[PDB]
């Protein structure tokens, strides 16, 4: 029996914690109960044997860049995160998140993950982004960024639908495996 | 629906899934059991039209195995193993929490609206049984105030910390990553500060205008966090026993914030410790 | 054979549905299908069994089984039959256009078929030869509810239609069918059948 370290970062405008807690709770979509504390954990089998799991829920704003990297050491995998519907998140990740992550741990299997997969095709959200001159960025350029890092995988999921979310985490676990 | 068999139409069952059934895996298995594999989305309430309509409708979700009552076990300092066995087996009560927004949806806060309409489920027999499933026998709903939710969350956190501390206190060849896991998550409610969230929600006199007579519960929150701090103390010392160089900056952060919260609760929250 | 041909192709659909139902049976019994570039210790053989209900597909990286399909819970027991956009056949498969490590050679151009699902995931598989490739595409299109794409399917259509019709012309032996149908004798408007019914 064993456990796995796995950190998750990202800008605070996407609420990755919602995704994490919904997954760990196994709750109905859009029915998660948000707790008060971070750094969730779970115990899942992906293949062969069940494994313990621990998710490092890391606050994403710039200041905590002094405390966040101290948890990076000996993390089996890290999961870089963004919002598929936030070009600003893309700026931050390709510019700040991804570079500093590669800096701190140049040696770690990495998976890029989308968010608000439904909102990527949300017509009202798309028209709002157009009238706000933001782009509901699609997959292929995300794939291009993934190739830019050459991450062991890149996936896109959503919280309101949990689509691929299990696939996300199974890929995450099998990354070590 | 109506196309369901007689003993299935407009019925509710509880299933003793596998050890690691992610909900949608079991849902897929159930769909394999049936044509008309469509999933409802109003998970809590039934559909009156579908209380008579054909085209069988279903819905599935995990529920909480309510703790059994190990007889003659209520106070003896029994090891966990028997209890963990009692967590899932020999069970007949099952609950499901119901998120609900009740009040103003102020931006920074959600704990001003949380009202859990838990749903307790009793079935005629006790898992495990001759069947891996059973029809629910009596259904019951509940109501939970944000004060209350704050309470129950708070203790369940406390017992979780106690559980991790004890399970690691019996076995030495044990990973310290769970200690980091918790100690971090509790120490910095980084995404949102739960403690200040309680303070704004109830400790503020405003709540004591909404709930003047219902302040006998905020004192319960105070006593419960009061019992929390020493548990945090044993957590800190256990970590120090299991501390490493990478955790050393982590541990000093935990220790500093821990005594900070100590003095805060003693005077800033004004709660008296034990 | 002009009246004969009219009467023959005009009662078409029974052979059609029989063919497609047989195709569904063939999918259900299935086989150990072929993956992409399963060279280094990767199981090229792997079964993809259609549900007897024909709603789910039991498939995944199953072992090199020479006997074929094995009944159990495969690596993935679901393929969503309700949302498949299509299957790409031939050059339309992006993995055929792969120019790196997954370069499917020009000897599998007719063996390339990928199931379109999730709008981003594909199931890039290979067939052991042409006839079963076309058979699997037939079965999928039957799930898609459209026409068949096997030369053997047209073969079966023509041969069995000929068999059935050739059996039907026995009553009219030594007699002919006027390509202009015989004029309908006028029916008296009264329905007062002097003798009883039945």
């Amino acid at each position: 029996m064993q456990a796995i370290k796995c950190v998750v970062v990202g800008d605070g405008a996407v609420a990755k914690t919602c995704l994490l807690i919904s997954y760990t709770t196994n709750a109905f979509p859009g029915e998660y109960i948000p707790t008060v504390f971070d750094n969730y954990s779970a115990n899942v089998m992906v293949d062969g044997k069940p494994v313990n799991l621990g998710l490092w829920d890391t606050a994403g704003q710039e200041d905590y860049d002094r405390l966040r990297p101290l948890s990076y050491p000996q993390t089996d995998v890290f999961l870089i995160c963004f919002s598929l519907v936030s070009p600003a998140s893309f700026e931050n990740v390709r510019a700040k998140w991804y570079p500093e992550v590669r800096h701190h741990c140049p040696n770690t299997p990495i998976i890029l993950v989308g968010t608000k997969l439904d909102l990527r095709d949300d017509k009202d959200t798309i028209e709002k982004l157009k009238e706000k001159k933001l782009t509901p960025i699609t997959y292929p350029q995300g794939l291009a960024m993934a190739k830019e890092i050459g991450a062991v995988k890149y996936l896109e999921c959503s919280a309101l639908t949990q689509r691929g979310l299990k696939t996300v985490f199974d890929e995450a676990i099998r990354a070590v495996l | 629906g109506q196309g369901f068999p007689s003993f299935l139409r407009n019925k509710i069952f509880i299933y003793r899934g596998k050890e690691y059934e992610r909900r949608e895996d079991f849902s897929l298995r159930l769909l394999t059991q049936f044509p008309n594999a469509e999933k409802m989305t109003s998970t809590t309430p039934p559909g009156e039209d579908i209380k008579s309509s054909p085209k069988q409708y279903m819905q599935c979700f995990t529920v909480k195995p309510v703790m059994s009552l190990p007889p003659s076990y209520k106070d003896k300092p029994v090891p966990e193993q028997i209890l963990n066995y009692y967590r899932a087996n020999e069970v007949q009560q099952f609950r499901y929490s119901r998120p609900f927004r009740k009040g103003e949806k102020d931006p920074d806060n959600e704990f001003a609206t949380m009202w859990i309409e838990r749903t307790t489920y009793t079935t005629a027999y006790t898992f495990p049984g001759i069947l891996k499933w059973f029809e629910v026998k009596q259904i019951s709903t509940e109501e939970i105030s944000p004060l209350e939710n704050a309470i129950e969350t708070m203790e369940l956190t406390n017992e979780r910390i106690s559980n991790c501390v004890q399970q690691h206190a019996w076995d030495r060849s044990l990973s310290v990553h769970p200690l980091s896991m918790l100690l971090s998550g509790i120490v910095d409610p980084a995404v949102m500060g739960g403690f200040s969230n309680y303070e704004k929600a109830f400790f503020t006199e405003k709540y004591l205008q909404e709930h003047p007579e219902d302040q006998e519960k905020v004192e319960l929150l105070k006593r419960l966090i009061a019992l929390q701090m020493p548990l945090l103390t044993e957590g800190i010392r256990i970590h120090g026993e299991k501390l490493t160089e990478q955790l050393k900056p982590l541990h000093e952060r935990l220790s500093s914030c821990f005594r900070e919260l100590k003095e805060k609760v003693e005077k800033h929250y004004g709660v008296i410790t034990l | 054979s002009r009246p004969i041909l009219e009467l023959k192709e005009k009662i078409q659909p029974e052979i059609l549905e029989l063919i497609k139902q047989q195709r569904l049976n063939r999918l259900v019994e299935g086989t150990c299908f072929r993956k992409l570039n399963a060279r280094r210790r990767q199981d090229k053989f792997w079964y993809c069994r259609l549900s007897p209900n024909h709603k789910v597909l039991h498939y995944g990286d199953l072992e090199e089984s020479p006997q074929g399909e094995v009944p159990h819970d495969s690596l993935q027991d679901k393929l969503p039959v309700a949302d498949i956009k299509a299957v790409v056949t031939g050059k339309d498969c992006p993995h055929m256009k792969e120019k790196g490590a997954l370069k499917q050679n020009k000897e599998v151009l007719e063996l390339a078929f990928s199931i379109l699902y999730d709008s981003n995931c594909q199931l890039n598989f290979i067939a052991p030869d042409k006839h079963e490739y076309c058979i699997w595409t037939d079965g999928l299109n039957a799930l898609l509810g459209k026409d068949m794409m096997s030369d053997l399917t047209r073969n079966d259509l023509d041969t069995l239609l000929s068999m059935e019709i050739k059996l039907r012309l026995l009553d009219l032996e030594n007699i002919q069918i006027p390509d202009a149908p015989p004029p309908i004798p006028k029916e008296p408007s009264n329905y007062d059948f002097v003798y009883d019914c039945n």
